[PDB]
RNA sequence: AAAUGGAUGGCGCUGGAGCGUCGGGCCCAUACCCGGCCGUCGCCGGCCUACGCCGCGACGAGUAGGAGGGCCGCUGCGGUGAGCCUUGAAGCCUAGGGCGCGGGCCCGGGUGGAGCCGCCGCAGGUGCAGAUCUUGGUGGUAGUAGCAAAUAUUCAAACG
RNA sequence: AGGCGGCCGCCCCCUCGCCCGUCACGCACCGCACGUUCGUGGGGAACCUGGCGCUAAACCAUUCGUAGACGACCUGCUUC
C-alpha cells in the first residue's frame, strides 16, 4: 500500500514566445523549486494516466479502463526547478493542468 | 486541492500574479477578504484610475461591450481575466477554477486562511509610500455593501474569538498535560532526533 | 506469418500526408492532388509559418526502403502464369499482386501456382466462390 | 547559406556521348576502360574526342 | 422500386410512393417532419385539425420570413403555418397506406409511421413579364414522396 | 460638423430603454428607509383607477 | 489644448515589474556542431541492366526567365505480351489496404454490360481555378418581395 | 452560499480501540507497467422486493380589452 511516485503537474510544451516543439515536454514537479533541487529527478520515469472506454490496460491481472502514455525525464529546465521530459509519444494537449507520475526507479540511490 | 488565500494586506497586481500562475497548473485557488488588497500609489489617484477605465466605455451601444464592475472580488476578477488568456479553453478553465468572495463563506470560515509572503504591502513597499484599500474605493465608486460585509466580519471577527478562546483552553490543557510525567522515554529519542 | 522474406528493417517514410492542395478545401472543383501554385501573393509559395507544406526533395524515402510494403516485400503485378513465373528467381524479396481484369477462373489456377512456387501474393482470397 | 561564393555546379563536360551510335558506344566502353586502367594520356585524349560532338570532330584531309 | 431506409421486414410494413405531385417542397417537408414518429390516427386527426386550422405545422428550417401563431407551443417552437393542400395531399397518401396495409393484411389498428421522404421532382417553367421588357422564370417545386408504416408492438 | 444652430435632445436616455413591462401591476422598486423610533405602519396599498 | 472609448501590447507595477551602471544563471531560429535519410555537383573504383553497381567529400531558398529528368497523364498509329476478360472490359462511387516527395498509380468492395491495357518507337486539336471565360445545370436570396389604377358584392338551389 | 461536530442516559460486545518482546502461518504467482485512494466517484434508461405517502398543472381552443403588426400581455367559465 502507499504511493510510490512523486507528484508533478503538467506545464506545457517546449515552446518560443510563437511557435511550439510538442516533442519535449514542462513538469512543475512539486517539492522542487531550485536548479540544484532538480538533479536527483534526472532519469526518473514518468506516466500519464489517463481514462477511456475500451478495455485496453497492462497485462497485470485484469483488464481496465486505464491507458498510460510512457516517458522519462532528460533534463532540467531553468532556475525554478522545472523538469523536461521526452514521452514515447507525444502529449494529448489536454493534459494541460493535470498531473504526470513520476516514479521513483532507474535513479541512482 | 484548495488554496484558501487571505486577502488582508496583500498588493493587487502580485497577488494576482501568483494566483494567476498557481490557478494555470490546477490547484482551486480561492481569495477571501478580497476588500482588503491594497494598491500601492495615492488613493485619489487610484480612484481616478478606476474614473477613466468607467470612463473607457462604447458609445454606440454602452450594454454590449464593457462592463464595469464595482465589486472588489469582481475587480480582482478583471485583474485576473487581463493576466489569463480567457478567450482560450486554457484561461476559460482557469477562470472557472478560480473562485473569489467578498467578505469569508461560511466554508472558508471553517478553514484556514493562508498568506502569501511574495505579494504583502510590508514587503513589497518601503513603508513611508501611499497606499489604498480596494474595499474603501470599491464603496467610493459603486460597490454600496460596506456596510454590510463591515457589519457581518464583525460578527465573524467576534465568533473566531470565541473559538479561539477555547482552542488556547485546550492548548494550555495539552501543556499541563506534558507538564505531567510518564512520557519522557520516547521524548529522550525524540529530542535526540529532532523534538 | 505466411512466408516471411529477408532482413528488413525499420521502415519510416518521413512523414506519410500526401501532402494536399492549397485550397483544396474551400473550393470542391479542386481535386486532392498537388499541384506547384506559382502566385506573386501566395503564402505557401512565399512558405510562411502555419501553412501547408510543399513537397520538396527532402521527404525523400531511404532507397533500402524504397517501395516496401509494410510485410516486407515490393509488388510486382501479374496477370498470367508465365508473368508469374518470372517471379521464380527473387520470391523471397518480390511478391506478386493479381490483376484486377483477370477473372475467377484463371485467378485461382495463378494463386494455386503462386502457392506451388512460394511466392507471395497480396490478395489470394479475393472474387473466390 | 554557407557558401559566398556563387554556384557553378556542373561545369561544362559532356560525359555520355549523345550519339546513338551501337558502335560508337562500344568504342567508348573499350576506350574508357583503357583509359582508366592504363595511365595512358593518350587513352583519356582519345577517350574525349570519343565523348566529343560531331562538328568537333572535323574531317582531315589527306594532304 | 427501391426506397430510402428498408424496413426490418417486409411482413409488419407496408408502404406508399407518390411521385409527380403538385405542392411545394418546402411545405411538405415541413409537415412531414412533424408528421414523422406519429400513430397512425394521431395523424389523421393532426392533418384534420390542420385542415380545420385548429392545430399547427411548425417551420424548423425553412422559416425564412414565416409569421408567427400561438399554436407552435405544442412543438416547443414559436412559427407556424397551416398548409391545407400538403395536408390534404399527405393524407391521400396516408389513406392510400391504410389501403396497402389492409390488402397485405396487417394489423391496421397499431401502425405507426416509421420513415418519410419528400424530394424535389423536376420542376415545371411559366413565365412572369416585368418592367423594361424581360423576361422571367416562374417555376413550381413538386417533390416525390415515400412512406413506411410498421407495426408497434 | 458645426450644426450652427444647437438644440436641446428629444426624448431622455434615461428612460430610454423602453419596453412592454412583464408586470401589469406596478411594483416598487424602492420603500423608504426604516428606523425604530417611528411607529408602526405599512407603506404601500393597491388602488384602481376609477 | 481635440474632437467615438483606449492603449509602455494589456493586466498591473513604487524595499520596483521605473531609471543608470553591472555580475552569475536561465529560454529559443530553418543560425552553428555532431548524427540519420533524399537530391545535385565534384573526384573516383570495377571486364556488374555499363544508360547498371558501388566509394568519398562539399553544398541544397528563390518571382521573371533558362535547361535536365519523369516507370506522371490523355488520344490515336506501327511493332510487341500464345496479354486480360460476359466465371464480367471501359466508366463511376468508396469511414478499405498500400506505394511514390510529387505528377499519379496498384489492389479490395458495390453498380455496370463490351470493349480494354503493359513495354519500345511514332504523331498530337494532349493536362485548367480564374479570362465582367462560352454552353448547360443547381443553391443562398426565399416560401421573401409581390398577386392594391378604374365604388361591390350577397343568399338559396342545380350539375357535380 | 448551513449538515458535520459536542453533552446526558441506554443499546450487542470489546477489558488486542495502542508501544516493546516470543511463535507460526496466510500465493513465496519464481526481475518487471496502468498497484494501492474520499467510489455503496456524476447523471441518464430499465430489472425483483419491504415500509411510508402522493392523486395535479401548463399549452392549444373559446372569450376578453386595461393590450394588441403577428406572436406576446391582463382576463371569465359552477350548475348557483
Ligand atoms: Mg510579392
Ligand atoms: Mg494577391
Ligand atoms: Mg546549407
Ligand atoms: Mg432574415
Ligand atoms: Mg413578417
Ligand atoms: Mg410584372
Ligand atoms: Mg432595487
Ligand atoms: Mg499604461
Ligand atoms: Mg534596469
Ligand atoms: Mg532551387
Ligand atoms: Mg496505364
Ligand atoms: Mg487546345
Ligand atoms: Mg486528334
Ligand atoms: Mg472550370
Ligand atoms: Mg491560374
Ligand atoms: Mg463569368
Ligand atoms: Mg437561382
Ligand atoms: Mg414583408
Ligand atoms: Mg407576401
Ligand atoms: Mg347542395
Ligand atoms: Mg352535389
Amino acid at each position: 500500500s502507499g504511493r510510490l511516485w512523486s507528484k508533478a503537474i503538467f506545464a506545457g510544451y517546449k515552446r518560443g514566445l510563437r511557435n511550439q516543439r510538442e516533442h519535449t515536454a514542462l513538469l512543475k514537479i512539486e517539492g522542487v523549486y531550485a536548479r540544484d533541487e532538480t538533479e536527483f529527478y534526472l532519469g526518473k520515469r514518468c506516466a500519464y494516466v489517463y481514462k477511456a472506454k475500451n478495455n485496453t490496460v497492462t497485462p497485470g491481472g485484469k483488464p481496465n479502463k486505464t491507458r498510460v502514455i510512457w516517458g522519462k525525464v532528460t533534463r532540467a529546465h531553468g532556475n525554478s526547478g522545472m523538469v523536461r521530459a521526452k514521452f514515447r509519444s507525444n502529449l494529448p494537449a489536454k493534459a494541460i493542468g493535470h498531473r504526470i507520475r513520476v516514479m521513483l526507479y532507474p535513479s541512482r540511490i | 486541492q484548495v488554496l484558501v488565500l487571505d486577502g488582508r494586506g496583500h498588493l493587487l497586481g502580485r497577488l494576482a500574479a501568483i494566483v494567476a500562475k498557481q490557478v494555470l497548473l490546477g490547484r482551486k485557488v480561492v481569495v477571501v477578504r478580497c476588500e482588503g488588497i491594497n494598491i500601492s500609489g495615492n488613493f485619489y489617484r487610484n480612484k481616478l484610475k478606476y474614473l477613466a477605465f468607467l470612463r473607457k466605455r462604447m458609445n454606440t451601444n454602452p450594454s454590449r461591450g464593457p462592463y464595469h464592475f464595482r465589486a472588489p472580488s469582481r475587480i480582482f476578477w478583471r485583474t485576473v481575466r487581463g493576466m489569463l488568456p480567457h478567450k482560450t479553453k486554457r484561461g476559460q478553465a482557469a477562470l472557472d477554477r478560480l473562485k473569489v468572495f467578498d467578505g469569508i463563506p461560511p466554508p472558508y470560515d471553517k478553514k484556514k486562511r493562508m498568506v502569501v509572503p511574495a505579494a504583502l504591502k510590508v514587503v513589497r513597499l518601503k513603508p513611508t509610500r501611499k497606499f489604498a484599500y480596494l474595499g474603501r474605493l470599491a464603496h467610493e465608486v459603486g460597490w454600496k455593501y460596506q456596510a454590510v460585509t463591515a457589519t457581518l466580519e464583525e460578527k465573524r471577527k467576534e465568533k473566531a474569538k470565541i473559538h479561539y478562546r477555547k482552542k488556547k483552553q485546550l492548548m494550555r490543557l495539552r501543556k499541563q498535560a506534558e507538564k505531567n510525567v510518564e512520557k519522557k522515554i520516547d521524548k529522550y529519542t525524540e529530542v535526540l532526533k529532532t523534538h | 506469418a505466411a512466408l516471411r522474406p529477408l532482413v528488413k528493417p525499420k521502415i519510416v517514410k518521413k512523414r506519410t500526408k500526401k501532402f494536399i492542395r492549397h485550397q483544396s478545401d474551400r473550393y470542391v472543383k479542386i481535386k486532392r492532388n498537388w499541384r506547384k501554385p506559382r502566385g506573386i501573393d501566395n503564402r505557401v509559395r512565399r512558405r510562411f509559418k502555419g501553412q501547408i507544406l510543399m513537397p520538396n526533395i527532402g521527404y525523400g524515402s531511404n532507397k533500402k526502403t524504397k517501395h516496401m510494403l509494410p510485410s516486407g516485400f515490393r509488388k510486382f503485378l501479374v496477370h498470367n502464369v508465365k508473368e508469374l513465373e518470372v517471379l521464380l528467381m527473387c520470391n523471397k524479396s518480390y511478391c506478386a499482386e493479381i490483376a484486377h481484369n483477370v477473372s475467377s477462373k484463371n485467378r485461382k489456377a495463378i494463386v494455386e501456382r503462386a502457392a506451388q512456387l512460394a511466392i507471395r501474393v497480396t490478395n489470394p482470397n479475393a472474387r473466390l466462390r | 547559406g554557407v557558401d559566398i561564393r556563387h554556384n557553378k555546379d556542373r561545369k561544362v563536360r559532356r560525359k555520355e556521348p549523345k550519339s546513338q551510335d551501337i558502335y560508337l558506344r562500344l568504342l567508348v566502353k573499350l576506350y574508357r576502360f583503357l583509359a582508366r586502367r592504363t595511365n595512358s594520356t593518350f587513352n583519356q585524349v582519345v577517350l574525349k574526342r570519343l565523348f566529343m560532338s560531331r562538328t568537333n570532330r572535323p574531317p582531315l584531309s589527306l594532304s | 422500386v427501391r426506397y430510402s431506409l428498408d424496413p426490418e421486414n417486409p411482413t409488419k410494413s407496408c408502404k406508399s410512393r407518390g411521385s409527380n405531385l403538385r405542392v411545394h417542397f418546402k411545405n411538405t417537408r415541413e409537415t412531414a417532419q412533424a408528421i414523422k414518429g406519429m400513430h397512425i390516427r394521431k395523424a389523421t386527426k393532426y392533418l384534420k385539425d390542420v385542415t380545420l386550422q385548429k392545430q399547427c405545422v411548425p417551420f424548423r428550417r425553412y422559416n425564412g420570413g414565416v409569421g408567427r401563431c400561438a399554436q407552435a407551443k405544442q412543438w416547443g417552437w414559436t412559427q407556424g403555418r397551416w398548409p391545407k393542400k400538403s395536408a390534404e395531399f399527405l393524407l391521400h397518401m396516408l389513406k392510400n397506406a391504410e389501403s396497402n396495409a389492409e390488402l397485405k393484411g396487417l394489423d391496421v389498428d397499431s401502425l405507426v409511421i416509421e420513415h418519410i421522404q419528400v424530394n424535389k421532382a423536376p420542376k415545371m417553367r411559366r413565365r412572369t413579364y416585368r418592367a423594361h421588357g424581360r423576361i422571367n422564370p416562374y417555376m413550381s417545386s413538386p417533390c416525390h414522396i415515400e412512406m413506411i408504416l410498421t407495426e408497434k408492438e | 460638423s458645426h450644426r450652427k444652430f444647437s438644440a436641446p435632445r428629444h426624448g431622455s436616455l434615461g428612460f430610454l430603454p423602453r419596453k412592454r413591462s412583464s408586470r401589469h401591476r406596478g411594483k416598487v422598486k424602492s420603500f423608504p428607509k426604516d428606523d425604530p423610533s417611528k411607529p408602526v405602519h405599512l407603506t404601500a396599498f393597491l388602488g384602481y383607477k376609477a
